[PDB]
């Protein structure tokens, strides 16, 4: 339940 | 833990006051992570319910929670909805096609939006499939 994005190319 | 009859109450001033509240239940019944808030939007005389949370976005085989802030005016469902990301400190705005620098959303399903039709769960769903392809935001390097 916490937000979370992919990492960087 | 939200009910019909507190929602009720924060969309007084309302046009649509019952579809706005049954499709807020619809989606924070499936999306347990979107919380229903009456908060200021601009102004604080400005009061307006928004779903603020995460939605979860496959991307790769692995699925993210995509922070998200959707506006609901006081027309809705006539009118579509007003949406952000929301980024937190870990991670940036990826401006791009959808998303600009402020982090509002844009897409064909908000622009051309039109009650029966649209609604927000078909929204959500556009916006899982989207940012699936194409992130929102990214962790920071």
């Amino acid at each position: 339940p916490t937000p979370s994005a992919p990492v960087p190319l | 833990a939200v009910s019909e009859s507190q929602l009720k109450k924060m969309v007084s001033k309302y046009k649509y006051r019952d579809l706005t509240v049954r499709e807020t239940v619809n989606v924070i019944t499936l999306y347990k992570d979107l919380k229903p808030v009456l908060d200021s939007y601009g102004t604080g005389s400005r009061e307006l319910m928004n779903l603020t949370g995460t939605i979860p976005v496959p991307y790769r085989g692995n699925t993210y929670n995509i922070p998200i802030c959707l506006w609901l005016l006081d027309t809705y469902p006539y009118n579509p909805p007003i949406c952000f990301v929301k980024p937190t400190s870990s991670m940036t705005i990826k401006t791009g096609k959808h998303v600009d620098a402020n982090g509002k959303i844009y897409l064909p399903y908000l622009h051309e939006w039109k009650h029966p039709q649209s609604d927000l769960l078909g929204l959500i769903q556009v916006m899982i499939v989207v940012f699936g392809d194409e992130p929102p935001v990214f962790s920071r390097p």
